DNA sequence: CCTCGTAGTGCAGATGCGTCGTCGGACTGAT
DNA sequence: ATCAGTCCGACGACGCATCTGCACTACGAGG
């Protein structure tokens, strides 16, 4: 089970939505791709990553791979490479996986598979009312801005605007209506009115920036979902319980 | 009911930060001659005055002189993020409160600002009419350098000016700080009239200075023999700031 | 295999408090259950996850974090549960009403599969063990998450004790010492072997290992017991008495007195070449005291001994001891070697219970009090407390004048006789740990006006047994809080306080009273009460004499105690800020 | 006396690297060198740094050997105020150490000469089996990322190569410094073993942007001899007691 | 060199633990 | 009916962790 990945930024940022959301996940290198869906203990949020065989220098598999990890430990052992350094992940025995960081010093580590168990997640199969598209850097800035003093944010958009409003002290709102710079896409079924809280719902910060095209999936009496698309067919889908 | 646009949002953020370092609730006195504000400390040692001459505004239309009292308990942070140096900010009164808007031509991320406040009786524009002998211009990394240097080795800083020379001596006998400003050092222009010395509040010196980062233009600094210091600098898109600190004549 | 027991069977252990059935019910816990689970359920009845000498992190979920966690669990905001618990007061009996709206789907249960189940003891213990150790940058949202998730998977009766388990001591009516008789009356008959169980428990501080040892073996396993180095022995204690002479008529000829100091009494250890510095509460403090390990292994010419002593802080100029508050500076873990140069220390040793690999727990106080005199030699460092044999009755007070200068005040009385040995486990009439007359506070009588009230905490916290007092200021015609009073009222006074406040209850604060503290309710200033205190202390919470003495701070009365009501004095006749300041000025500076 | 260095951020960095091991130190001036030594209160780590006669710009001597003993916190934190590229001159006649900057802003600091010291010069002549040569820019890049995966390391050599291995908890890190890999300059062959902690080897990485090369003399059951090669013929030894 | 994006550190603010004991009030139970 | 021992527990001030969030700055890289 030898795999080689050219980039480390993909392996230094994708886990930011995973580092503090659920402390346990199942890195599932498939027989034909790599796909990651793992539940969360809060039973509120859930992230997924889709990655086919397009960004791996070498990818040889024979059986299912379930390298366990600790989120904090995984981040720690992926903080050495800075510029472009590649990685070399393989082993021979299912007791420890040799994680070799290509470049500079010949460096490989031995990490125990802290095996954990979790339930399966269905393939959404749910439709929503709005799938908008804004500036990801701008939308991240809005999530960081409208929720800086408050502890709750209300999402409301009637026909041609999106307002993730947070009230209680001052009704400060940011809109992306028509083609004024925001709302690059919009599907409509009904007027929108919902809320999404602060704190660890603000802790999806450094994940969107990989692709500068956000796509929410907010809907009435429905959980949240952030839709994305990267190069090489890499899409990451977010989940979030109401308010 | 007025509509005045400030083409620089970061300038507005800098102004509100500069006025925040003296109190918690501020004012924005709207007159037919400009937009100006005024405040002072409880101990009368330091204060900031912000005014906007009516020549640099993109639009400027007000019927009557109006003044409003507002707090920056939340306004500071909700305006603490404006990621566009090219962002224009406009303010317009509403029926009950205060409404401010910011526009950026990068993502269409217009942000609406609401402040719960009403107009009040205005106060006549009155500035301490004094003349300062020593006058000079400098960058934004000389005042901050002096503040940060002194912030450790004492709280009593004395700025001594010689004939075309500037001397700093501060702290107590155990630990001091020695530096000089020779003609054309970290200044630019000099208008020294009389060699004089004075003193101020070093912690409040840094407190006044720290609300000044972002001023891309040189800062004009003046004081006198026990005269309240002037720290003058205007931003790129208009707006003149005048900072007052009172000389603590012995303790 | 179920934790539901610690809810169902444990619901009755607080309404039948009699010490006749609670012990009987405590027997049923160990009557007939699993093998290894019992060793794990044992830690419930001490308010711990495990004995604190093995070395483990302390659970970081306190109260406000628990407030946020329960808010997450019940899908409510921060302030709702805050006020609902402040009004009730007794935090922990809030979750029953919190989980009154049993409706929380979220995700993972609404799309394709719906399920719900319970947990067991080995699950809760494992989750607690994992949540203790997890730390780092991803801490706040991860520690809260497990408590919230378990609470979301809890039960209404479970959410009556699961909150308090995180809070701390189990409010049950049962302590650790009762577990000692529980197994005694469960496995080995009754109280006959209770002494043997206690004897086995004394020398080793654990509660899981000892319990497992007893479970795997028989009752006779309580026989072959010796103090093994490392795991210490529970220290013994006594009470404070005011009787000048009640010991001579029961003991020998005035025996000896060896003073009594403070300073976090600690049990030194030594095995092979290793040494441990266990303290009163059975916690590893060896690392935090690296200056004493070199005092013992290099100046106590022993091989393997376990002793008892006190580690009192020492003044940096001379030897006159110090308050334990100053000693608290030696709890650092990072800048440890720096604090050593500032605060010197000197240990004293009282007890000596193990040497030559032979037990010494049950021996007279002659080969114990004075045993290794050729080993613990005099030096400029750790010594043994000064003791002199008292000759006659009048000599019980002559050394008081010399020993009070040290600052420990009271002394102890060593009782000779076979009936008086160092058998530990029970705090009682073993050897008099007197305090002479100790040192009390001061007394000052003032009249204060009631302006607010606070609901108390605990089983009797439902009523408003706490009040905020304010003083009238003639200069500003305003009332400023001077102290917060919570004790000093009799049962009838406490009962009448609620009705008296309700008769004058108001929703909003009176404009003539100002205070930085927020009471549960606002009360019209009508009645005036007399409160006695010790001294005036500066406290930023109170606005009395604000900025007069210290900036951003005010004067406050230390140790508030209620005395009587003043029905004939108007609030305007209460103590004034000027009088408070004048009284503060007359107090000594030191 | 008059002292001056060409890099206000360099000498202050070498001295700042002594602000984590030594809680105190004393200064003396020889005929052609300045001694930065002293036994730590920790009774484990031995520090003795020799300033070469060529690091200055006009060093002078007035009468004879003089002690310039200092207090750690002051001459460490007041000299935290260094610009990007300045010059630091030191003047201390009899009682006052005047740390004076020059360049962009002619500034100065003041401090009385505090008299307290621990002058124990133990003999260092024990031989070692192993020898290696590594540049100053790779050792730090390895150890800093190795400074978080525990607190104890282990060093073992075989077939003339240095293996940096970190053990602890349940997962281990491996580093394979070798001449053939190019992450070396010169070395020797000796198969020995030892063990060392991290805080005693991770606190000393701060002297990275002050040196040119590095000499490590690893050994068996003997003090670790890390030597920091200095510009213009200096001594950078960092003795470490074994486990 | 200009500019931006991210790493990196320094620093206040908020929660929690350890710490001395101190006093309480109720339960058993033998005269 | 009356005091002995016996026992769980509640108490509320202090100094230090430990993390979280922010504010400011240093450096690497494409143009
Ligand atoms: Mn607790
Ligand atoms: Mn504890």
């Amino acid at each position: 089970m030898k795999v080689v990945y050219d980039d480390v930024r993909v392996l230094k940022d994708i886990i930011q939505a995973l580092a503090r959301l659920v402390d346990e996940a199942v890195l599932k290198f498939k027989q034909d791709s790599v796909e990651l869906v793992a539940l969360d203990r809060a039973h509120i949020s859930l992230i997924s990553v889709n990655l086919p065989r397009e960004m791996f220098k070498e990818y040889d598999v024979n059986d299912e791979f379930k390298f366990g990890f600790n989120t904090q430990y995984l981040m720690k052992i992926l903080k050495v490479a800075k510029r472009k350094e590649a990685i070399e992940i393989a082993s021979e025995s299912p007791d420890s996986v040799i994680i070799n960081i290509i470049g500079s010093t010949n460096r490989e580590f031995n990490v125990r598979n802290l095996e954990v168990s979790e339930q399966e997640i269905p393939e959404i199969n749910l439709q929503f009312d709005i799938s908008a598209t804004i500036s990801s850097d701008g939308f991240k800035s809005a999530i960081s801005e409208v929720s800086t003093v408050t502890d709750n944010v209300v999402v409301e958009g009637h026909e041609d605007r999106i307002l993730i409003k947070a009230e209680g002290e001052s009704e400060v709102e940011v809109e992306f209506s028509k083609d004024t710079g925001g709302l690059q896409d919009l599907e409509f079924s009904k007027e929108s009115k919902n809320s999404y809280s602060a704190e660890y719902l603000d802790d999806v910060l450094s994940l969107t920036k990989l692709s500068d095209y956000v796509k929410i999936s907010f809907g009435n009496q429905k959980p949240l979902q952030l839709f994305f698309n990267m190069e090489g067919g890499g899409k990451v889908t977010y989940l979030l319980a109401p308010k | 009911a007025f509509k005045i646009v400030y083409p620089n949002a970061k300038d507005f953020f800098s102004f509100i930060n500069s006025i925040t370092n003296v109190t918690d609730s501020i004012i924005l006195n709207f007159t037919e001659d400009g937009i100006f504000s005024r405040h002072l400390t409880e101990d009368k040692v330091l204060m900031a005055i912000m005014r906007i001459p009516k020549d640099v505004l993109s639009e400027y239309s007000i019927d009557s002189p109006t003044s409003v009292k507002l707090d920056v308990s939340s306004v500071k942070k909700i305006l603490s993020k404006a990621s566009s140096k090219k962002a224009t900010i406009e303010l317009t009164e509403t029926d009950s409160g205060l409404k401010i808007i910011i526009r950026d031509e990068k993502s269409g991320a217009k942000s609406t600002i609401y402040i719960k406040a009403e107009k009040g009786q205005v106060e006549q524009l009155t500035e301490p009419k004094v003349n300062l002998a020593v006058n000079f211009t400098t960058d934004e990394s000389v005042l901050n350098v002096i503040a940060a240097d002194v912030t450790l080795v004492g709280e009593e800083m004395r700025i001594s000016t010689e004939e075309d020379k500037i001397k700093i001596e501060a702290g107590e006998e155990g630990k001091r700080y020695v530096a000089f400003l020779m003609k054309d050092k970290p200044l630019k222009e000099l208008s020294i009239d009389t060699s004089a010395s004075s003193s101020y509040s070093a912690e409040m010196f840094k407190d006044a200075v720290k609300g000044l980062r972002g001023f891309s233009a040189p800062t004009m600094v003046s004081f006198g023999e026990n005269l309240p210091m002037k720290i003058d600098v205007e931003a790129v898109s208009g707006g003149h700031m005048i900072f007052w600190i009172a000389p603590r004549l012995l303790e | 295999m179920e934790f539901k027991v610690i809810a169902e069977y444990f619901d009755k252990l607080e309404k039948i408090s009699s010490r006749l059935q609670l012990t009987a019910l405590l027997a049923d816990l160990l009557s007939k259950s699993d093998k290894t689970i019992i060793d794990k359920v044992v830690y419930i009845i001490q308010g711990k996850l495990w004995p604190d000498f093995l070395g483990y992190p302390e659970l970081g979920i306190g109260e406000k974090f628990l407030i946020k966690a329960i808010s997450i669990a019940t899908n409510t905001d921060e302030n709702s549960v805050e006020n609902l618990y402040k009004t009730i007061g007794d935090l922990g009996e809030v979750a029953r009403r919190l989980k009154s709206k049993q409706q929380s789907t979220g995700i993972l249960g609404f799309l394709g599969t719906t399920s719900k189940e319970s947990l067991t003891v080995d699950e809760v213990y494992s989750t607690l063990s994992k949540v203790a150790l997890t730390t780092g940058e991803g801490s706040r949202d991860l520690k809260i998450r497990l408590l919230a998730g378990l609470l979301k998977k809890a039960d209404p009766l479970e959410a009556k004790f699961l909150v308090r388990f995180v809070e701390g001591r189990l409010r049950v009516g049962i302590g650790d010492a009762t577990v000692l008789d529980a197994m005694a009356i469960a496995f080995g008959g009754g109280q006959s072997a209770s002494e043997i169980i206690e004897r086995a428990y004394n020398l080793r501080a654990d509660l899981g290992n000892i319990a497992k040892i007893i479970v795997e073996k028989g009752i006779e396993a309580l026989k072959t017991l010796k103090p093994q180095v490392g795991i210490p022995i529970r220290p013994m204690l006594a009470e404070r008495l005011s009787n000048p002479e009640e010991i001579l008529k029961k003991m020998g000829g005035n025996a000896i007195v060896d003073y009594k100091y403070d300073g976090e009494r600690a049990q030194i250890h030594k095995k092979e070449d290793k040494i441990f510095i266990f303290s009163r509460r059975l916690e590893n403090i060896t690392s935090q005291y690296p200056d004493v390990v070199d005092y013992v292994s290099k100046y106590i010419e022993g091989k393997e001994f376990i002793i008892e002593g006190e580690i009192v802080a020492i003044d940096p100029e001379s030897g006159e001891m110090r308050p334990f508050q100053e000693l608290m500076h030696r709890k650092r873990k990072s800048d440890i070697y720096e604090a050593i140069k500032e605060y010197p220390v000197n240990v004293f040793l009282f007890d000596l219970m193990y040497y030559e690999d032979v037990d010494y727990t049950t021996k007279p106080l002659e080969a114990r009090r004075k045993l290794l005199e050729s080993i613990v030699k005099p030096n400029d460092y750790v010594k043994i407390a000064h003791h002199i044999q008292a000759n006659n009755v009048e000599d019980l007070k002559s050394f008081f004048y010399r020993a009070i200068s040290e600052g420990g005040e009271g002394v102890m009385v060593k009782a000779i006789g076979k009936d008086a040995i160092y058998q530990a486990g029970a705090r009682g009439w073993l050897w008099i740990k007197l305090k002479r007359d100790y040192q009390s506070e001061m007394a000052d009588t003032v009249d204060l006006v009631v302006v607010g009230g606070f609901y108390g905490k605990g089983k009797r916290g439902g009523k408003i047994s706490s009040l905020l007092m304010a003083a009238y200021n003639p200069k500003t015609d305003s009332f400023e809080s001077v102290c917060k009073v919570a004790s000093g009222f009799s049962d009838e006074q406490l009962d009448e306080l609620q009705k008296k406040l309700m008769e004058i209850k108001r929703d909003v604060k009176h404009p003539r009273v100002n205070s930085k503290m927020e009471p549960d309710i606002w009360v019209e200033p009508v009645y005036v009460a007399e409160i006695i205190g010790s001294e005036i202390t500066i406290s930023p919470l109170h606005t009395c004499c604000q900025d007069v003495v210290e900036k951003d701070a005010g004067l406050s009365i230390r140790f508030p105690r209620f005395i009587r009501w003043r029905d004939d004095k108007s609030p305007e006749d209460a103590t004034t800020t000027d009088e408070i300041l004048e009284m503060y000025n007359k107090q000594p500076k030191k | 006396m008059k002292a001056k260095v060409i890099d206000a951020v360099s000498f202050s960095y070498i001295l700042r690297t002594v602000g984590d091991f030594l809680s105190e130190a004393n200064f003396i001036v020889t005929k052609e060198g300045i001694r930065v030594s002293g036994i730590d209160p920790s009774r484990v780590v031995f520090l003795d740094i020799f300033l070469p006669s060529s690091y200055f710009e006009g060093f002078e001597v007035s009468q004879e050997k003089e002690i310039i003993g200092f207090k750690l916190e002051d001459v460490n934190d007041i000299l935290k105020r260094v610009l990007k590229d300045d010059t630091l001159i030191l003047s201390s006649n009899e009682s006052k150490l005047t740390l004076t900057f020059d360049g962009e802003f002619t500034r100065s600091f003041e401090l009385p000469l505090i008299q307290v010291e621990s002058t124990q010069p133990p003999s260092v002549n024990l031989e070692f089996p192993f020898k290696a040569q590594l540049l100053t820019i790779t050792f730090a890049d390895i150890i800093d990322e190795l400074s978080d995966l525990g607190e104890v390391l282990n060093i073992h050599s075989k077939e003339n190569k240095l293996y940096f291995e970190v053990i602890g908890d349940l997962s281990t890190a491996k580093v394979e410094l070798s001449t053939d890999n190019g992450t070396l300059l010169e070395a020797s062959g000796a198969d020995v073993s030892s063990s060392y902690g991290m805080e005693y080897v991770a606190n000393t990485t701060k002297m990275r942007r002050a040196s040119d090369s590095m000499e490590l003399y690893f050994g068996s059951q003997i003090p670790l001899k890390l030597r920091f090669k200095l510009p213009q013929e200096g001594y950078g030894d960092f003795y470490i007691a074994p486990r």
